[PDB]
């Protein structure tokens, strides 16, 4: 109808593959069949590469040397073909290495998208043997339908643009495509459904903020205790030009104990007595104002833009995270579980020990602000909270720590039938079919997964959502369940190794 | 490069005027403090921001008033309000957008040269560069009264005289910039004394402060006012100054150079700086009676002890179940205070 549809993927020098290859998909199914390490996960990877800036693999050099069968100078080109009633649309990315020097930086990879029949993988590396990299980028001129990228961020930019998603469809895509065993419902809706969006970074800066207004406070601590040890000196002044030479040299003594440096070199002599004074009124009228200016602002900033906007930021999160549960079970209403039954999602808040804390601790944080002590209550409230984020984010990798900084352990998931492995399915394929669409539509525009895995009765539910929903599968099997497939599929990719080298075949049954 | 960001960010952040300029009804804000300053307060805000619906009206008003009144826009010190610094600051930029008289001019340059030289020759304390200026100034005198003696009256060009009155008009207007600025640098002394009393409270050091008569509150602008303020008073210069300007002002330039407002502020001078000068001294006068009838009441210690009893008590109460009708109407414990004796039955007898 509207929907494009995978069809083929072409491979040149990618992996264990030497030379070129090409694999065909079917409109119903394929299954990429064959023994365990054969390279069955490389055709994946090269699909992957083309869709997410970080693919779960172990990187780009590994598969263009072929970890060596080959070194020094050499090219790769990958590609993949989309189609759909009346239009078609091909991804492709050429990279190579100029000589030896095998490095990360040291490969040259190009991204080409394009609409007309006229840009074939050979085309592209016939003008990569002729030209290099000029003859590449030389074709937007000579042509309508062809688009390059040198940079993967613009070109993600554009193909997502093109296929009107949101910014994690393919992620999410990615994430179900290798997935191994399914896990608990929970742990399944918090690693391979919702994004990780933790705020472990803000902590360190906020940190790191509140040790620098530390320095303030201590130069203003020090200044007033400065000032306290100056005053009786000018009191035994006054009382002197009223014997008492001994208390005021006593005095002296003590204010020149706490100086730091202004009464470098004096004495306790009466002439040296009106410098000590000049000292106390140059704290008295420009130093202590301006240290108590300057930390009060300080303060005042670090207090409203650092510790209060995480904490909003968070629920915020919740609060998103929630109304897409929302319309995940929405979604989710328009199909059929068990004859007249349907599933649906319900989160409810968890407790925890940490956050009970936290929670009193910003409740004090807010009744500190009433009290007029120029900011010391307020300081003192304010380092307690940040001593309890600062512990939370220093061992990260605790159910307790977690719970403060990480939206999707503030939560827990259940399942409602208004049989796991048919849940779970259910749910990612919802999530999938969410994820790919856009809004105010119910027709992808981007209809091809990829699965990995169960009797017939349990598949036979899988395939009839995955129909429902209107999304086109690839499934990858071992050579163990060779019986259903040939009942649902209707195409096969069979991949054979030899060596070193590996041959791929499409056969339907 | 990297910290003027942070302060220009800090400054967003905490400063009044960016907050009253960036604030959503700035336009009319302004307008209506300005007309005031040139309860009322807030019936004139409520009747200004009546008819601007467009985009309670009295309940919204309240509530900016009190926020900019905590933002210290403005001061409010027993039931009046009192304009602050930033606020002129606010009104000085927004009113220059319209006209503005430029300073790259030649008056400028000669007046800058001028006071260059005298500052110059003023630092210098060798005599005989002195003799030595005083002889050439007293030469080039000397020159162009001889050059005048032969019919030589020079008189500047209708541009040169717009020029300069315009010039004369822009320094002239400048002196009332920081009448504000020292009010404001006296109340945060106040403060500050006040906080310092209340924390330390001893009973030495205020037996100390009152005993002594010499004046407290004491800043650094406190004193560039008083020496404005000292020669201020030689009214044997202010007499020259007004007759000058009365000369000046009955030129036939004077309406290609200056409107009506500028040649009234510039008629009324001296007249208006003596006045305003004097109204900053009783400022100064009121606040130090203020400060020593407070350190004479003495009630420090009981306001340092009961906000440290009120400190534990808020600390306390957040332990205690708020949301259980039961706890929130236990008796608790406070004596009775103030009792009014129950009227007599007898009603009629």
């Amino acid at each position: 109808s509207e929907t494009f549809i995978l069809t083929s993927i072409e491979l040149y020098n990618w992996g264990g593959f030497q030379g070129y290859h090409r694999a065909e998909i079917d409109p119903s199914g394929t299954a990429v069949i064959g023994p365990t390490g054969s390279g069955k996960t490389t055709l994946v990877d090269a699909l992957m590469t083309l869709l997410c800036a970080n693919p779960r693999y172990r990187d780009l050099v590994s598969y263009v040397r072929g970890v060596i069968a080959r070194q020094g100078k050499t090219v790769t080109a990958i590609a993949a073909t989309l189609e759909r009633d009346g239009a078609q649309v091909r991804l492709g990315a050429v990279l190579w290495f100029e000589g030896t020097s095998s490095s990360a930086s040291d490969l040259k990879k190009l991204w080409l998208l394009s609409e007309s029949p006229e840009q074939t993988l050979e085309h592209w590396l016939s003008q990569h043997h002729a030209g290099g990299m000029r003859a590449l980028r030389q074709m937007e001129k000579d042509g309508m339908g062809i688009w390059p990228y040198p940079s993967k961020k613009a070109f993600l930019a554009r193909l997502r643009d093109y296929f009107e998603v949101g910014e994690n469809a393919f992620t999410l895509l990615n994430r179900a495509a290798g997935l191994k065993q399914l896990n608990s419902i929970d742990e399944i809706f918090r690693e391979l459904v919702l994004d990780d969006r933790s705020a472990f970074e803000r902590a360190a800066e906020v940190a790191s903020s509140f040790d620098d207004l530390t320095d303030i406070h201590r130069e203003l601590e020090t200044a007033r205790k400065q000032q306290r040890s100056l005053q009786p000196v000018a009191d035994g002044w006054e009382r002197y030009r009223a014997d008492q030479k001994t208390e005021l040299a006593k005095r002296m003594s003590d204010a020149l104990k706490a100086d730091t440096g202004a009464l470098a070199e004096v004495g306790r002599e009466l002439v040296d007595v009106p410098r000590y004074l000049e000292r106390l009124r140059v704290l008295t009228e420009e130093a202590l104002p301006e240290k108590l200016k300057r930390f009060l602002e300080y303060l005042n900033r670090s207090s409203d833009d650092g510790v209060t906007q995480l904490l909003s930021y968070i629920d915020h999160e919740v609060s998103m995270i929630e109304e897409r549960l929302d319309d995940l079970n929405s979604t989710m209403q328009r199909v059929d579980f068990q004859p007249g039954r349907y599933l649906r999602l319900v989160a409810k808040k968890v407790i925890h020990e940490s956050l009970r804390t936290l929670q009193h601790a910003q409740r004090q944080l807010n009744s500190a602000r009433f009290i007029d002590d120029e900011g010391e209550s307020h300081y003192k409230a304010l380092q307690a909270l940040v001593g309890l984020l600062k512990d939370a984010c220093e061992h990260s990798r605790n159910q307790g720590a977690k719970a403060l900084l990480d939206p999707r352990f503030r939560l827990e998931f259940a399942v409602s039938v208004i049989e796991k492995e048919i849940i779970a399915s259910y749910v990612l394929t919802a999530s999938l079919s969410y994820a790919l669409c856009p809004d105010g539509s119910s027709r992808p525009l981007f209809g091809t997964i990829v699965l990995d895995q169960s009797s017939h009765a349990v598949a036979g539910r899988i395939i009839a959502a995955l129909r429902e929903f209107g999304l086109h599968a690839v499934f990858i099997t071992p050579n163990k369940e060779m019986r259903l497939l040939r009942h649902h599929t209707r195409s096969a990719v069979v991949v054979h190794r030899r060596g070193v080298e590996s041959s791929l075949v499409s056969l339907s049954w | 490069a990297q910290q003027r960001s942070e302060r220009y960010v800090s400054a967003r952040s905490q400063h009044p005027a960016w907050l009253l300029l960036a604030s959503r009804r700035a336009p009319l804000v302004l307008g209506c403090l300005r007309t005031l300053f040139e309860e009322d307060a807030l019936q004139a805000l409520s009747e200004m921001l009546a008819a601007y619906a467009s985009q309670a009206t009295h309940l919204q008003a309240g509530r900016e008033l009190r926020e900019w009144i905590k933002r210290r826009l403005v001061v409010e010190r027993e039931g009046r309000i009192y304009a602050t610094d930033a606020l002129e600051s606010a009104i000085q930029f927004v009113d220059s957008l319209d006209s503005r008289i430029m300073t790259s001019t030649a008056s400028r340059l000669s007046v800058v040269q001028r006071e260059i030289e005298n500052l110059e020759t003023g630092l210098n304390p060798s005599p005989t560069g002195r003799i030595a200026s005083l002889r050439r100034r007293i030469q080039d005198l000397e020159h162009e009264l001889a050059r005048v003696e032969a019919g030589h009256v020079d008189v500047l060009d209708e541009a040169q005289a717009i020029e300069g009155m315009r010039e004369v008009y822009n320094l002239a207007t400048s002196l009332r910039a920081d009448f504000r600025r020292v009010e404001d640098s006296w109340r945060e002394a106040d403060r500050a004394l006040r906080h310092s009393i209340i924390s330390e409270h001893r009973g030495e050091i205020v037996d100390r402060l009152l005993d002594g008569q010499d004046a407290l509150l004491n800043t650094p602008e406190g004193r560039v006012f008083e020496s404005f303020q000292q020669q201020l008073r030689q009214s044997a210069e202010l007499e020259v100054m007004r007759e000058r300007l009365r000369t000046i002002l009955r030129h036939p330039a004077v309406p290609k150079a200056l409107n009506r407002p500028q040649q009234r502020e510039l008629r009324w001078l001296a007249l208006r700086l003596v006045r305003e000068s004097q109204a900053v001294l009783q400022a100064r006068a009121r606040s130090e009676r203020d400060v020593r009838g407070f350190m004479k009441t003495g009630l420090a210690a009981e306001h340092h002890r009961v906000g440290q009893l009120l400190n534990d008590f808020f600390n306390l109460a957040l332990s205690v179940d708020w949301q259980r009708q039961s706890e929130r109407r236990k008796p608790a414990c406070l004596p009775p205070v103030g009792v009014a004796i129950t009227g007599v039955p007898a009603i009629e007898r």
